[PDB]
């Protein structure tokens, strides 16, 4: 909402624990939750009231020493009133709608002008980053980065068929990865290190998701946003892309997935590092300029952690976890 | 309930190393 | 209709060879069965033994 | 049952010769590592150093050694993280194509045979400029290529 | 009134019988126990609550 | 890494030969073949009536109705450099008999 | 009904056709040597205790079993009243009949009540005298 919530205790009391959200979008949708929530309790505690009447004063024993007799009135319809009540939650849903619309339609819009797009890729169990595109601002060559790489994505651009022919899925092969953005900088996820987007503060920003194998989801708690990477989402009619206005603070904040994919669904954490938009430039210069250095020399050479802070990587063996120390000590 | 000589030896098996005899070349 | 017994891919007998599934017939499945699930209990007397199919 | 903590598919190791250390933890791992014993008497030491240390301190193999004897090998460069140094003979060497793409280096060994057994175990010590991994490794011969070979009686 | 007095005590150190422990093991198999007996602590509290509820209204008059 | 983890029996020290160790096909326990070398696990099995033999633990039974460790035979190389057996079995192999001492 | 070599024909319908009941102390026994045995099970050669897990619970259930079985106890019947409920000696008017009828519990309405269930009082007049 452009209204903001009513803050102090009331406020955290309503948050009621959602974090406090680093995009405009994330505003809007905290403020419309705290003040969906203020009407929940307005409702909630003007109905438990009602219960609670007849828990201590519509009682049967308080009548019968009041003299009342056997029985109530016996009272079966009011038809006034009844329409009444049946109106007033038909009005409470339908301007609760509007609001929602707005709100929904402001998130939703794909129209935010994005300066740099990263393609993701969801895989059983890990994330792999890759730059996509990058403005001319914040790229090395002053003109836009583009950054598919070319021999690798003319190999997914050849694997959708004629392995010798199999064909069976609509004339392409069941095995196709056409679908997937192969780009020169990356940055891959393992089970030894959490792996790291960089990105800049205050730019607009686009994520294009997919997924190698069964569905996943990317969820990041701080844009209280999430949305399903589906394998072949033009297949599935399922938007793959989705923008953000921009991130207004810096900082490391931890991503999760929020669909069940398997075994290892809990260990498939990412981070999302946000970073001042001057050592951005210098960040994707370094990728660039020395692909062969990795994701934490980039950042050591920005002068930030070179793991992720956030959350570090599970333990891996399944005896040793017993006693409850279950990180890595990356370092 | 379990053979008398049917016992763990106290020996803990450090690598006896093995070798075959070399042509004379 | 249905075959039973083919003996000519079983191969002939020597001591040294066995199947995964090498059941009796189907009358003596029972004796195999005791068999099966007796605990391995055996007793050792001095130069004598019970052995636990006893 | 079966899929406890304790698992029949989680304690596997490869089906190869060769012995292995290090744990996930440690800094630089050797796998497959093998005395390989040619039937012409050729022999050498077949092993993949992969180098893991997250400080990012590039290491260089100094030397390897066979129950303290000497193994040649040269051109070895230095490890940096996530890279593989495959060493092996170098009739097997030349078998396997080096990847462009990737940062593994293949590298040739020999070493004189002191009278080593097909069968037996012998240690193998490896130092690298951070420090030395021991490593009991088996003695056999390399893979014949497969499906060119008949039992021949004489 | 009633045995809710005493219903209630033995609950309240089996309670703080398991909390405590809850706060001395670290992280491990025996902390779930440890749960187990606050949570049968607790139990025994509301126990003790539920038969005074029944004293206090009764609705199954003669014994 | 699994020759590390045996557990030698009393008498039978020097039976094997590096990586090699040679125990007695007959089961223990009726006299079938045993046969199934599982490769990971280690453990000698017998189809007949499901006897498990830790081949790591000096061949003793850890399942099934056998009560009794497969007997080892010693090997070496010889002169040539094929295998041969270095001795005799120390034990009565096949299955058990009343007059058979333990 | 009579009882057929120790067991009633109620509880027996056909105690007179055959052998119909086991002593108990034979169930004991038959029970115990089972408990006996199924213990002595977990003394072979293996291993896991996930055995040992099933043959201890069923063990212990059937030794349970086996000293209800034993005891056999009892609770009596509770005398209390919960609610509009009556004690044991009460009699239950046939509420139907008594509607169909006009009498008993459905006796002596008055007029505005009877013209309430479209009955006109004047077939009642002589009902009600
Ligand atoms: C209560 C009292 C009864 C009662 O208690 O039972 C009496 C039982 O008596 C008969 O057994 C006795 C004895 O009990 C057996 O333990 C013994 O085993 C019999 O000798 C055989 O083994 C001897 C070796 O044994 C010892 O070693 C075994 C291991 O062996 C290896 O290691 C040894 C080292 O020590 C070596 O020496 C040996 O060579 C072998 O080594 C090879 O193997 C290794 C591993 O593979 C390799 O590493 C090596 O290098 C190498 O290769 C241990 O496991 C044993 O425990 C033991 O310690 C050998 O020395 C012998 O030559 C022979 O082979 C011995 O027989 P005997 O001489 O007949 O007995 C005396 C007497 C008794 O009456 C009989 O004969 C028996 C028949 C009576 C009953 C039958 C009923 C009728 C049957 C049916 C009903 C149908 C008709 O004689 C007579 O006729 C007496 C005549 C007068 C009376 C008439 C009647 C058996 O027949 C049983 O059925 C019988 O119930
Ligand atoms: C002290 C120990 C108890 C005692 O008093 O023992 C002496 C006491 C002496 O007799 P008793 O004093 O008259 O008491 C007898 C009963 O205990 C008194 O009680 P009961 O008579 O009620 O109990 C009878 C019970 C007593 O016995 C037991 O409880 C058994 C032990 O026997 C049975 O129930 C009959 C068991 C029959 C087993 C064989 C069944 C064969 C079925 C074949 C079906 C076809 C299969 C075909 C093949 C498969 C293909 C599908 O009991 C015994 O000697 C028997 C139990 C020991
Ligand atoms: C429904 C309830 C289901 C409970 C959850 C399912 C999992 C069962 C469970 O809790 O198992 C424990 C876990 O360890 C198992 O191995 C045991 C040790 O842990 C392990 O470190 C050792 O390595 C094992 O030792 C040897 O064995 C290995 C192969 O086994 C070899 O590598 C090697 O030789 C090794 O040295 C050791 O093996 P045991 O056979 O001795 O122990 C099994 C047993 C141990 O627990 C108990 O005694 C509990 C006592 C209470 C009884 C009741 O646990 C179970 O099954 C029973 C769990 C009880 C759950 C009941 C709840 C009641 C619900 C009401 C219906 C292993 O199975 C893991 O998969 C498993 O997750
Ligand atoms: C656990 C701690 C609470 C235990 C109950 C204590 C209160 C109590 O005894 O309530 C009795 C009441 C029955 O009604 P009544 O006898 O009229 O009493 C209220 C007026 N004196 O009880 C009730 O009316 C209970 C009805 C259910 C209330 C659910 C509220 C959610
Ligand atoms: C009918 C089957 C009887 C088996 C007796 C085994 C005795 C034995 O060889 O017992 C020997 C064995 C040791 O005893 C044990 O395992 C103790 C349990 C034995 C069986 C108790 C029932
Ligand atoms: C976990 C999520 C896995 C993925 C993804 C892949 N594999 Fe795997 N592999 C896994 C396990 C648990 C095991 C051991 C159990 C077993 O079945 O052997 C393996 C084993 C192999 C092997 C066997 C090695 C040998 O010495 O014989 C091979 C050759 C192998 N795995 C290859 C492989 C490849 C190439 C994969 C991706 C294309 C792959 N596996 C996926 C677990 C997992
Ligand atoms: C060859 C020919 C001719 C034919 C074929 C083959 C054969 C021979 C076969 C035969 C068979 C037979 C005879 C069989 C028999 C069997 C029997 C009789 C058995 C019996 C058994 C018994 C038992 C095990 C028992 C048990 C018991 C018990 C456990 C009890 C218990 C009790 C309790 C617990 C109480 C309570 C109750 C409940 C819980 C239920
Ligand atoms: S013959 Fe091997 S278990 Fe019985
Ligand atoms: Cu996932
Ligand atoms: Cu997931």
């Amino acid at each position: 909402c452009e209204v903001a919530p009513p803050g102090g205790v009331l406020g955290d009391f309503l948050r009621m624990g959602w974090p406090d959200g680093i995009t405009p979008e994330a505003v809007a949708m905290g403020n419309f939750w705290s003040w969906v929530w203020v009407a929940a309790w307005i409702i909630g505690i003007i109905m438990w009231g009602l219960f609670l009447t007849a828990i201590f004063a519509w009682g049967a024993k308080r009548a019968e020493k009041r003299g009342e007799g056997e029985f109530p009135k016996q009272l079966q319809y009011n038809v006034p009133l009844e329409l009444v009540l049946t109106i007033v939650p038909i009005i409470i849903v339908m301007v609760l709608f509007f609001f929602t619309v707005q709100t929904q339609d402001k998130v939703t819009a794909l129209d935010k002008n994005p300066e740099v797009t990263v393609d993701v890729t969801a895989y059983q169990w890990n994330w792999k980053f890759g730059y996509s595109e990058i403005d001319g601002s914040l790229a090395p060559g002053g003109q836009d980065y583009q950054g598919s790489d070319p021999e690798r994505q003319a190999a997914a651009e050849a694997s959708k068929k004629d392995p010798s022919g199999d064909n069976p899925i609509h004339g392409n092969s069941k095995s196709d990865v056409s679908y997937l953005e192969f780009n020169r900088i990356e940055t891959l996820g393992t089970t030894d290190e959490i792996p790291v987007m960089v990105l800049p503060v205050n730019t607009p920003i686009e994520f294009n998701l997919a997924s190698a194998d069964v569905a996943h989801s990317f969820w990041v708690p701080e844009f209280l946003f999430k949305r399903d990477a589906y394998a072949h989402p033009e297949a599935n009619k399922s938007q793959r892309v989705f923008q953000i206005e921009e991130i207004t603070e810096e900082g490391a904040f931890v991503g999760r997935c929020a669909e069940m994919c398997g075994t290892y669904h809990a260990m498939m954490n990412f981070e999302l590092r946000v970073v001042d938009r001057d050592s951005f430039a210098e960040y994707i210069s370094f990728r660039d300029s020395n692909p062969d250095a990795t994701n934490a020399q980039a950042l050591e050479h920005i002068g930030q952690a070179p793991y992720a802070t956030s959350t570090s990587p599970f333990v891996s063996d399944r005896t040793a976890t017993r006693d409850g120390e279950n990180t890595q000590s990356n370092a | 309930c379990s053979p008398p000589h049917q016992q763990d030896s106290p020996v803990q098996r450090t690598n006896e190393i093995l070798t075959t005899s070399q042509n004379p070349t | 209709v249905t075959t039973i017994n083919a003996i000519w891919n079983l191969g002939p007998y020597n001591p040294s060879q066995v199947s995964a599934g090498s059941q009796p017939d189907v009358y003596m499945l029972w004796t195999d069965g005791a068999a099966r699930v007796m605990p391995a209990w055996e007793l050792y007397l001095g130069n004598y033994t019970i052995p636990a199919v006893f | 049952c079966s899929a406890g903590q304790i698992t029949q598919t989680s304690s596997q190791v490869a089906a190869v010769d060769g012995n292995q250390a290090g744990s996930a933890n440690d800094p630089v791992l050797v796998r497959d590592v093998t005395v390989h014993l040619t039937t012409d008497g050729e022999a050498g030491v077949k092993f993949t150093a992969i180098n893991q240390d997250t400080s990012h301190t590039s290491h260089t193999l100094e030397s390897v050694t066979v129950d303290g004897e000497e193994v040649e090998l040269d051109d070895a460069e230095p490890i940096e993280r996530n890279c593989s140094l495959v060493a092996d003979i170098q009739s097997e060497l030349d078998l396997i194509e080096e990847p462009e793409v990737g940062c593994i280096q293949h590298v040739a060994t020999s070493l004189e045979n002191p009278g080593f057994a097909y069968g037996g175990v012998v240690p193998v010590e490896f130092v690298f400029d951070t420090g030395a991994i021991t490593i009991d490794a088996t003695v056999s011969a390399p893979v014949l290529e497969s499906g060119v070979e008949n039992r021949e009686v004489g | 009134m009633g045995k809710s007095f005493a219903l209630l005590v033995l609950g309240a150190i089996i309670l703080a019988g398991g909390v405590w422990y809850t706060i001395e093991v670290g992280y491990s198999v025996m902390a779930i126990v440890a749960a187990l007996i606050m949570a049968a602590g607790g139990g025994i509290i509301t126990w003790g609550l539920a038969v005074a509820a029944d004293v206090n209204s009764p609705t199954s008059h003669k014994i | 890494a699994d020759a590390e983890k045996v557990i030698e029996r009393e008498g039978q020290e020097s039976f094997h030969y590096g990586d090699y160790y040679a125990y007695s096909k007959i089961c223990t326990h009726i006299g079938c073949p045993t046969s199934l070398y599982e490769a990971q696990t280690n453990r000698i099995l017998c189809p007949c009536h499901q006897s498990q033999f830790d081949a790591l633990h000096y061949g003793k039974p850890v399942f099934g109705p056998a009560a009794r460790a497969l007997p080892q035979l010693p090997i070496t190389v010889d002169e040539e450099g094929y295998l041969i057996a270095a001795g005799n079995f120390i034990e009565p192999l096949g299955p058990a008999f009343w007059e058979r001492k333990s | 009904p009579e009882i057929y070599r120790g067991v009633s024909t109620l509880d027996e319908p056909s105690a007179a056709w055959g052998w119909h009941g086991l002593k108990r102390n034979t169930i004991q026994l038959a029970g115990w040597i089972s408990v006996l045995f199924m213990l002595g099970y977990n003394f072979g050669n293996h291993k896991g205790h996930v055995e040992t897990i099933w043959l201890l619970v069923i063990t212990a259930l059937l030794v349970i079993g086996l000293l209800i079985h034993l005891f056999e106890p009892k609770l009596s019947q509770v005398r209390t009243i919960t609610s509009r409920n009556k004690p044991v000696g009460h009699v239950e008017p046939d509420w139907t009949y008594d509607q169909a009828t006009l009498t008993g519990t459905w006796g002596n309405l008055t007029d505005s009540q009877l013209r309430s269930v479209n009955i006109e009082p004047s077939r009642v007049a002589h009902l009600r005298a």
